[PDB]
């Protein structure tokens, strides 16, 4: 008896804002407040033919002629003022809280079975390791995803907003703290004492993240790309085209959330890529690879149909894993 | 057997281009992708003198005027 | 008596489309000049989540399934970066005479119905119901989802008698309670006035505004529309938010729902609380149908019972029928 | 004796739907209206393996894909 529910979902914690792109200069940033937003420009490229030709079947003019003419496009285009180094980045972060109370649910049987394992998780242990891991991903720049890329120094303010008035402020280093190892810090274990009681339903929990990445006058800044279809017959010439808000670039708020659930040490198949994101059938697209493969039982789906149907625990980690999926939130069951 | 004769234009536009084949007496205009060869509409023609009275009479001055013929073949020809 | 081939109900309590606009907290005193929220659009790149069909766990379909596009596009509705509340307004009438069928066919089924609906009446007001529909105003119920997880939220409803605003009345949708129903003085003059109103002894007109301080830029929720993803040219956007000329909206009838979520004696429980005044009484969104047909605390039962035969449920099934009759439906076979 | 099985959505789109009988060792598809349980137009099955391959063919996403299969039943299957 006690089959899965067919219908499941949980909407996500942890909600970020789009964060809007504004340029400036160092040692300024004390008085950040009314710098001007970066501007999406569109400039003509004129480039080669230089990928890789399909050299099976052609005829030999046509691969010469195809070579040996330019290509013509236009490109959407962000850069600082060149009278300014820095980089800033500001979004907003609500931290919700009651992570294993599905929003649509089917049976009522598998719904408070699954409210008591959430409900025996948070009891034997708090979110420290899941909230320590988000506020480690928070006090580095993994949000800044090219723009991190070779920079001199990297700066992450943080402010807890409980009225019109900042109640607490912290301040960093992005590139002293690590990209890979979750190390402890008595700052970094008092934000995520902060996020674990936003994720328990103690306090209301709302932060703003601004992060000052200084690369260099006139660079380029790297804001989300656009998805052009149906418009070839339109304007056709335009290939690249930048994400942005009335007069200002910005990066997209799933991008964000992405990066900030970048924890999942604990996939069977190797060490040497680092943390990867939580996902179901945890997997990276960059590198086209579906670690947390199904014919091994380390799989979301299999955790939590033996940790919730067949009451048979899976260890520490994979717990901390699961509970990372339903922060996450998503569209659950079969579809 | 569409034996290749020379391309349209002297730049691409988007990866874009029209390809121009002989097939038979006719000849062929294809609006080519030029990496990969995936054609987004054809139009047949019969001569290269009647093809350039044709291409030089739309309206435009280059990049422009190629423009205008890809916008042409690339909607489908109605009935 | 055999009740009437066609029944029908117009509704009272019926709501107009919410506007949704954002400013700043300690300056919603001033707030008939706010800009609306307007419904942007951005492009969303997927993954693969949905749970494989176990024929398909094999690593090269994942990884293929890994490299397809799975690139959408989508409607979203933000704050402006300096703004942090939402302002939600509409207006409401309370039309009164809730026993009157709108449509039949049997005037001795009209007759039966109107002196049943009348001692109800004589038996005890529609001072109730009219407590409980005070209280999903009071509370922030037609905000959605944009109650869950904020600072802040706080209703303000007016009279509207003339051109002229009548009577007032200020509340706190946080400290007044989602789960139960209690007393207050504000709040049994709002519902003496909505009382009134039901019993046809005046024209109410109420106009309701709310405020949500949430957060800068956070994402607001209008009502989302149905579109049917068909085998169009390329793919269209695939989520489209419900607006009205340059602001995003949520619909009259999700305000008109979230007012009659008043039932507690769905037979059920008490662990869950209140749910939609319903014929069927179904949460929907929870897949589960409670109050089934058959048990003896269906609608249609009860008013076969309580009109035909004469004999009468419970004082909360009372309730629950006017609050049907008050609600509308197409009745009948 | 035709013993339901499931509806073939989650939502109804105007009352319509799809009910799915089991018609001996066939399989039936009734495009019904669900209040009153008129039919419109049956179509003949076999497995539900190939009934879903047949579904999931269809294009579209959802209700859309739905109403392509509610249209495809709902007309006369020609001699």
């Amino acid at each position: 008896i006690l089959s899965t529910a067919s219908v499941l979902a949980f909407e996500r914690k942890l909600d970020p804002s789009d964060a809007l792109m504004s340029a400036g200069a160092w040692a300024q940033r004390d008085a950040s407040q009314e710098w001007p937003a970066v501007t999406v420009r569109e400039k003509s490229v004129r480039g080669t033919i230089s990928n890789r030709l399909k050299t099976k079947d052609r005829d030999p003019a046509k691969l010469d002629a195809s070579i040996q003419s330019p290509n013509l496009q236009t490109v959407d285009v962000a850069n600082l003022p060149s009278d300014a180094d820095t980089l800033k980045v500001r979004f907003t972060l609500r931290v919700l809280g009651g992570a294993g109370t599905p929003s649509a649910c089917n049976d009522a049987a598998y719904r408070d079975k699954l409210l008591q394992t959430v409900a025996t998780y948070v009891n034997d242990q708090g979110f420290a390791e899941l909230a320590r891991r988000y506020a480690h991903n928070l006090a580095n720049a993994r949000f800044l995803w090219r723009n991190r890329v070779g920079a001199e120094a990297v700066e992450v303010r943080i402010n807890h907003i409980r009225q019109g008035e900042v109640a607490r402020a912290w301040r960093f280093d992005a590139l002293a703290i690590g990209l890979r190892d979750f190390k402890a810090d008595a700052e970094l274990d008092a934000l995520a004492e902060l996020i674990a009681s936003g994720l328990s339903g103690s306090g209301h929990v709302l932060l703003e993240v601004v992060a000052f990445a200084r690369i260099g006058d006139g660079q380029e800044v790297f804001p989300s790309q656009e998805l052009i279809l149906d418009k070839g017959d339109k304007k056709g010439q335009k290939s690249k085209t930048l994400y942005s808000v009335r007069d200002a670039a910005a990066i997209h708020s799933q991008k964000i959330g992405n990066a900030l659930r970048t924890i999942d040490t604990w996939y069977p198949d190797e060490d040497g890529l680092g943390p990867i994101a939580v996902e179901p059938y945890g997997s990276v697209t960059s590198q086209g690879k579906a670690y947390r493969q199904p014919k091994q039982k380390l799989d979301f789906y299999t955790l939590l149909d033996n940790w919730v149907l067949r009451d048979e625990a899976p260890a520490v980690e994979q717990q901390h894993y699961v509970i990372a999926n339903l922060i996450r939130g998503g569209v659950f069951g079969e579809a | 057997s569409m034996k290749f004769i020379k391309y349209l234009s002297t730049a691409h536009l988007n990866y874009m281009n029209i390809a121009v084949y002989e097939n038979g007496s006719k000849i062929k205009a294809r609006v080519e992708n030029v990496v990969n060869g995936k054609s987004v509409g054809a139009r047949d023609f019969d001569s290269t003198e009647q093809l350039e009275s044709w291409f030089y009479g739309l309206p435009g001055s280059g990049l422009g005027r190629i423009e205008n013929a890809m916008n042409e073949i690339s909607r489908r020809e109605n009935p």
